C-alpha cells in the first residue's frame, strides 16, 4: 500500500477521485473504496514488478517518490478506457520510465522518512575466498 | 433549446460491437457493426412571416438532419434483398425515435418524415442519401 | 483462472462486461458466464505461453500484476471485432509488452500475498563437479 | 482438430458463423459444417507447418493457446475475400506472429490440461560417447 | 524542503499559486498549504531520486540551482491535468534534464551559501594497499 484514498484526493482533488470511481450513480454521489483498493493494488503490483530485482518486496516504508508513482498509476487505471494522447496516459508513461531507471540502475530508490531502503543481496555473492598460507602462521 | 432531455433516450448505442467510433466516406468494408451512421446535410432559415417575432430577431429556424444505413448482411454485392427489406422497420424505428419523438414544445415543431425520403444507391454495396426534416 | 468474473465486473463495471458479453438479447440483459470462462482461459493460455520458460505451469498462487494482466487480456478477448486503434487493443498490447519483459528476465515476477513465486529450475544445471584430491584425505 | 464448430460459435457468435458459412442462401438460414471443417482443416494444417519442426505431429492433446490461433485461424479462413485492413486479418497475423514465436523458441507451448506437451528428439542426439579407462576397471 | 510557498509565490506570482491550488472554490479565494506542501515534497523526493548516487540525501543546506528545480517541479506538480505542448511541462522537462546531468556527472552541484555541497564516497573506496618492504626499515 504506497498509497491510500486519502493521497489520491489530495493529488486529484475528490471530485475527480468521485467522478472517476462512482460507476453505478449519474452524477456520481461517492467515492467507491473498493475500486480505488484494487486500482492502487494493481499500481503497487506493478511497481513490485519493476523493483523485485533490486528491493526487498515487503518494503516496511514507503518512499516519497513511491507514493507519487503509485498515486499517478492508481489514477491511471481508474480509467475504464484510455486512449493514447490523454495527458494522464502520459504522467502514467512517465512514471513508467521512471521505474523502468529505477530498475535498470540509473535511479536510486530515495529515503523513505530518514533512513535507506533495503537493497537485495544480489550483488553480495561471492564464491568464499581460499587465502590459507596467507593468516599470519 | 430543450432536446436533450429527449436525446438521452433517443441515442441507445445501437451497435453493439463498434466501441468508441464517433460515427456522426463510410468503409463498407471492415465496418464492425451496423451502426446508426447519422449525416448532416445543412438547415433552412427564413424570415418576414409567423416564424419571425419581436426582440432577439429570432425565427423558427429550419433544420435538416438525414441518416446513413449500413448494414451490408445478405447484400454483398448478391442483391437488394435482406438491406433494405429488414431495415423497413429498423427505419420506422431510427426515424421514430430520433425525429416525432420531442418533449413538451411550443415552437419546436421537430418535423418528423415517415415517407418520401427517396434513396439511391453507389458504390457497389449500399448508399443510402436520407432526407429529413428537423426544424430545430 | 489468474482472473474471475467478479474481478472483470470491478476492474470494467458490470455494464461493460454485460453488454461485451450477451450477444444472443439486443439490449443486453445477463452475463453470459461461458463466454467470460472462455475469454480468461484464452488470457491465461496466452500468459502461460509467455511464463513457462521461468516458471512452473500450475502455478499455486495468483500474483497480483498476473490478475491485472489477466483481466486486460480477457476484456481484450470479449470483443468479436478489434481495430488497431481501438484503446482496448493497446491496454492489450501494453500487457503483452508487459508479459515479454517478464519472459525475457527484466522483469521479476512479484509476491502473490506474501511468498516468492517458484521458478523453474532451468538456471540451475550443472554438470556435478569431479573434485577428488579436495576431501581431506 | 484443434479447434471445433462449438469453439467457432462461442469465439465469434453462432450468428457470425452462419453469416460467413452460408453461401447458398440469401439471407443465411444454416451453418454449412463442410465449409466450417475444410478451414479448421486449413488452420490445423498452417499451425503443423509452424509446429512440425519443435513437436510430435499427431498431438495426443490440444494446449488452450493452440485452441485460441486455430479458431482465430480458421474464421480468417471463412472469409472468400480478406482485405488487408480488415481487423480479422489483424487478428491472424497476431496469431500468425505467435506461431513463429512459438517455433523460434521464444514462446514455449503451454499445458494442454494438466501435462507439458511432447516435444521432438531434434535436440537430444550426440554422437555416443567414448570414454573407455574411465569405468572403474 | 529546497522550497518553500514563499519561493513559489515570488517565482509564479501569488495569484497563480492560488489558481493552481484552490480547487474547492470558484473563483479561488486562498491559497492551500496541504497541497502546495505535497508538491513541493514531490519534488524533493523526484530530485533525491536523481542525486542519491552522488551526494548525501539529508543536505544541510539547499544550493541554489536546488531551489529553482524544485520550483518548476512542484508547481508542475500542482496542475491536476498537464498536456506535451502546456511551457510548464516544457520547463519541468527542461530542469529534469538538469538534473539527469548533474546525475551523469556532466554538471556539478553549485554552492549552497559559501560552501560545497557533500558528496557521498561512492570513489574513495580501495582495497587498502600491501606496500610492507617500503616503510624506510
Amino acid at each position: 500500500s504506497y498509497c491510500t484514498l486519502a493521497d489520491l484526493i489530495e493529488q486529484y482533488s475528490e471530485q475527480k477521485i468521485r467522478e472517476v470511481s462512482d460507476r453505478v450513480n449519474k452524477p456520481a454521489t461517492t467515492i467507491d473504496t473498493v475500486i480505488v483498493d484494487r486500482a492502487i493494488a494493481d499500481a503497487d503490483s506493478e511497481i513490485d514488478l519493476h523493483l523485485h530485482g533490486r528491493y526487498q518486496l515487503p518494503l516496511a516504508s514507503v518512499p516519497t517518490a513511491l507514493k507519487r508513482i503509485a498515486c499517478g498509476l492508481a489514477y491511471a487505471n481508474l480509467h475504464i478506457v484510455l486512449k493514447e494522447e490523454n495527458p494522464v496516459y502520459k504522467t502514467a508513461e512517465h512514471l513508467r520510465k521512471l521505474l523502468s531507471g529505477i530498475a535498470n540502475g540509473k535511479l536510486s530508490l530515495a529515503l523513505d522518512a530518514d533512513g535507506k531502503p533495503a537493497p537485495v543481496a544480489n550483488t553480495v555473492q561471492i564464491s568464499e575466498g581460499r587465502n590459507d598460507w596467507g593468516a599470519d602462521w | 433549446f430543450l432536446e436533450p432531455l429527449l436525446i438521452e433516450r433517443i441515442r441507445s448505442e445501437v451497435p453493439g460491437l463498434a466501441i468508441v467510433s464517433g460515427v456522426p466516406t463510410l468503409s463498407e468494408q471492415d465496418q464492425p457493426a451496423p451502426s446508426a451512421y447519422v449525416v448532416y446535410l445543412g438547415d433552412e432559415t427564413g424570415t418576414g412571416a409567423d416564424h419571425q417575432g419581436g426582440q432577439r430577431a429570432i425565427q423558427t429556424v429550419g433544420q435538416q438532419w438525414a441518416v446513413v444505413l449500413v448494414v451490408h448482411y445478405a447484400d454483398s454485392s448478391n442483391s437488394g434483398e435482406g438491406a433494405r427489406r429488414e431495415a423497413g422497420p429498423l427505419l420506422g424505428r431510427l426515424v421514430k425515435a430520433l425525429t416525432g419523438w420531442a418533449p413538451a414544445i411550443d415552437v419546436a415543431p421537430l418535423a418528423r418524415s415517415a415517407r418520401q425520403s427517396p434513396a439511391t444507391y453507389a458504390s457497389g454495396y449500399l448508399y443510402f442519401p436520407l432526407v429529413f426534416t428537423a426544424r430545430f
